[PDB]
RNA sequence: GUCCGACUUUAUGUCGCGCACUGGUUUUCAACCGGAUCUUUCCUUCUGGCUAACCUGUACUCCUUGUGGGUGCAGGCGAACC
């Protein structure tokens, strides 16, 4: 109060501020690289996704719909992007 | 948080990041996201359908960051652009099922109230659509056009 | 639906000077804007802001150091003459020794006796002091 | 426009006393005088070349045009031959300091040799009493789409 | 302010808020006023050498005098991380 | 090979850096298959307080995206050649001027043809091989615009010392001064 | 510089309002109004005057080598005006 430097705030002040309140809007959704059980074609997976995704090269679904971000299948594996 | 057809207040919505550039860890190129989108859309697939496959099937964020332009206007560049914006079509779709509850059944007074809202949104993008040259001004719309499109 | 974003600026200006936070967020942040603060500094009634881009229309971030007593918008743009503007001098300016009625001409955004030595006028846009 | 072989009605039209030689060899259809308004107004192609008469035409007719000129925008082409511009402008009442956008439509006189649809915007000038509404003239059309130039997609 | 001939006429110069730039009351029995006691550099007292702190009690009402005395007193060099510029 | 790779030679200084590319085209097996269709567009250098030179090459805009591409390789192996030389490659611009009231509709500018578009589209290049994360400004109370430059601290270390010489290049550009901020 | 009030019938050195009336403005000063301009910087430009004018260039010279100074006549600055 009575003064900050909002220009130069605090970076958890900001990780604690969800989306459009910050300096920039920045989104806090990100990418993973993930393996598939089946096959090892290693896909790109968003984080927020909706469609309940199956790999391209052998149906298995990978990613399952929810209200906020999409949970995965309990099968593969994931590392950050 | 206008919200006409309620009293929402909702700011609820999603913010793109700062960089109009394509991120550095992505490998794939523009020619390419293009043929995939103009094979997307040869499915038939709405455009809005299309940039959602995009973004989670693929590491494709924005069609305008990665390919320099957005999907609709892609979509004119190789002439295959549908008649009528999938926004107006959804809600005319919508608006033809509402007006099928209404004739199975009579005392849904309230949703009456409904279709003149929804209606009401259809003037207004029929207003807007006309002024900046998408539908021919000839265009109108009571019931039976809506049957004879969507259907 | 903002409409007039330099009234909103300075409403929040005056908002929190009354209040004194030493520092205020403008949200629209429009050419007008800025081109009212670098007036509103170069008369000495306020310290160093700061502009924010985010690829759309930007932010605002304006230091207080006080000496400002109110900002103030005319959000109808009254068309007035060059003999006129003194009498909004009389209707706004706490006095006739001071204070600035800030108008827009075809030269630009000016404080008033800016406008009246290059005798000029155009149209109304606020006032400080 | 006189609508497809202008020789239509009880009466010929004949540009007034211009002479139409039956006795030169030359099988020239006719004598078309014509002329310019002038005001750096050109006249247009296809009056020098037309068959109409319109005697109230600024360039082939005999009407003289003088005085004021005006801009407005075309509100109703039903009425025949002839055109009604409306003209949207602001007013300043003292009382409020504020300015006010009323209307006022005149009625103006269109040769054959202009393409006129509603909601053109057109020079108009100054003429003779024409008619109890019509004491203007149309000059030219600048506008002639507005936005419509463009209508087909594709690429 | 000033005479023509060029003499302060006016009466009172005001003092000004150290804390939020403003003028001081003379009836608003709230202003406050904080001596600060400079000490030397082995530990004594210094009377007759001190700082003073003027703080309208503006501030004193709203409530933030606090982080407006700690920002004065860091800034000015005589009190050790207190006060963060940005918080 | 000089003569095709500038399109017009005065200033001896360009045929020499010519010379140098020449040289990069001279090791073939990888930094070739590309280097063929590099051009020049009337270098320029750009002095530097403290001694130092930034050198200005210029592109029609054509493939700068291929230049971007294998930029950084030809930038190092630039500077080692050219020794105590900067070299910044510029997207050269035949800008636009605004229409006025008084000039007559000249086949309305596209906003590509703006002062804001190249200075932008110059700073994003200015330091290519890192994203500018944000921009700021401040206004002086003498009355002096300053902008300031947020670059993002991941992938700094690939100049961590030419700042000087982007406020340099930059400000005899235009003018309008610069002094960049790192993040953490 | 012109000079004015202290000094009284008349006048000056001297003290003073540090110019009461007029300039150079590089006295650094500050402005503030334009104007030209270099900006990748248009302020619409041609078709002809008339060429205003001097990059002109022809005899090169009235002349102290020296651009202190100009009549002159096809290219060629138009913006000085038509
Ligand atoms: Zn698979």
């Amino acid at each position: 109060v009575l003064v900050q430097d909002l220009l130069h705030p605090t970076a958890a002040s900001e990780a604690r501020k969800h989306k459009l309140k910050t300096l920039v809007q920045s989104p806090r959704s990100h990418f993973l690289d993930v393996k598939c059980p089946g096959c090892l074609n290693i896909t790109t997976v968003f984080s927020h996704a909706q469609t309940a995704v199956t790999c391209e090269s052998c149906s298995t679904v990978l990613c399952t719909p929810t209200g906020g971000k999409a949970k995965l299948s309990e099968g593969t594996s994931f590392r950050r992007k | 948080m206008g919200r006409m057809h309620s009293k929402g207040k909702g700011m609820s919505s999603s913010a793109i990041p700062y960089s109009r550039n394509a991120p550095a860890w992505f490998k794939g190129s523009s020619d390419g996201v293009v043929e995939q989108i103009i094979k997307y859309a040869r499915k038939g697939l709405t455009p809005s359908q299309i940039g959602v496959l995009l973004r989670d099937a693929h590491g494709v964020t924005q069609a305008k960051v990665i390919t320099g332009n957005k999907i609709l206007r892609i979509l004119k560049s190789n002439g295959l652009a549908p008649e009528i914006p999938e926004d107006l079509y959804f809600l005319i779709k919508k608006a033809v099922s509402v007006r099928k509850h209404l004739e199975r059944n009579r005392k849904d007074k309230d949703a009456k109230f409904r279709l003149i809202l929804i209606e009401s949104r259809i003037h207004r993008l029929a207003r807007y659509y006309r002024t900046v040259s998408v539908l021919p001004p000839n265009w109108k719309y009571e019931s039976a056009t809506a049957s004879a499109l969507v259907n | 639906t903002r409409t007039s974003v330099l009234a909103d600026a300075l409403n929040a200006i005056n908002n929190a000077e009354k209040t004194g936070k030493r520092q205020v967020l403008i949200r629209p942040s429009s050419k007008v804007i800025i081109k009212f603060l670098q007036v509103m500094q170069k008369h000495g009634y306020i310290g160093e802001f700061e502009y924010i881009d985010d690829h759309r229309s930007g932010k605002i971030v304006v230091q207080l150091n006080g000496r400002l007593n109110k900002c103030g918008v005319i959000s109808p743009r009254f068309n007035v003459k060059i003999a006129d503007v003194e009498k909004w001098t009389a209707n706004l300016l706490p006095a006739r020794q001071f204070g600035y009625v800030i108008l827009t001409t075809s030269a630009g955004i000016m404080d008033h006796e800016e406008a009246h030595r290059k005798h000029v006028s155009g149209k109304i846009l606020g006032f400080v002091y | 426009s006189t609508e497809l072989t202008v020789q239509s009605e009880r009466a010929f039209q004949k540009q007034p006393h211009i002479f139409t030689n039956p006795k030169a060899k030359a099988n020239r259809k006719t004598k078309r005088w014509y002329k310019n308004v002038g005001l750096g107004f050109k006249t247009p192609k296809t009056a020098i070349e037309g068959s109409y008469i319109d005697k109230k035409c600024p360039f082939t007719g005999l009407v003289s045009i003088r005085g004021k000129i005006l801009t407005g925008t075309v509100v109703s082409t039903r009425m025949h031959r002839t055109i009604v511009i409306r003209r949207d402008y602001l007013h300043y009442v003292p009382k409020y300091n504020r300015y006010e956008k009323r209307h006022k439509n005149v009625p103006a006189h269109v040769s054959p040799a202009f393409r006129v649809q509603v909601g053109d915007i057109v020079t108009v000038g100054q003429c003779r009493p024409i008619s109890k509404t019509v004491r203007f003239n149309v000059l030219k059309v600048a506008s002639a789409t507005g936005k419509a130039n463009k209508q087909f997609a594709k690429f | 302010m000033e005479n023509d001939k060029g003499q302060l006429v006016e009466l009172y110069v005001p003092r000004k808020c150290s804390a939020t730039n403003r003028i001081i009351k003379a009836k608003d029995h709230s202003s406050v006023q904080i001596n600060i006691a400079q000490v030397d550099e082995e530990g004594r007292a210094i009377p007759g050498e001190y700082v003073t702190y003027a703080l309208s009690g503006y501030i004193r009402a709203r409530g933030e005098a606090d982080d407006s005395l700690n920002r004065l007193a860091q800034q000015d060099g005589l009190l050790k991380n207190v006060w963060s510029y940005s918080r | 090979p000089q003569a095709k790779i500038l399109s017009q030679a005065p200033t001896e200084l360009e045929l020499q850096v010519a010379q140098a590319f020449i040289d990069l085209e001279n090791n073939s097996p990888e930094l070739k298959a590309d280097l063929r269709a590099l051009q020049f567009k009337s270098i320029r250098e750009i002095e530097v307080a403290g001694g130092k030179k930034a050198l200005a090459v210029f592109v029609p805009v054509p493939s700068l995206a291929a230049y971007h591409k294998v930029q950084i390789k030809l930038t190092r192996e630039l500077e080692k050649k050219f020794q105590d030389r900067h070299v910044i490659f510029l997207a050269e611009r035949r800008i636009l001027p605004k229409p006025s009231r008084k000039s007559r509709q000249t086949q309305k500018r596209p906003r590509s043809r703006t002062l804001t578009a190249v200075h932008d589209k110059i700073l994003e290049d200015l330091v290519f091989p890192t994203e500018i994360v944000g921009k700021r400004v401040r206004y002086l109370v003498g009355g002096n615009k300053i902008q300031k430059i947020l670059l993002n601290s991941k992938d700094v270390q690939h100049i961590d010392n030419k700042l000087e010489s982007f406020q340099a290049v930059y400000n005899k550009l235009t003018g309008k001064q610069i002094v960049f901020e790192i993040p953490s």
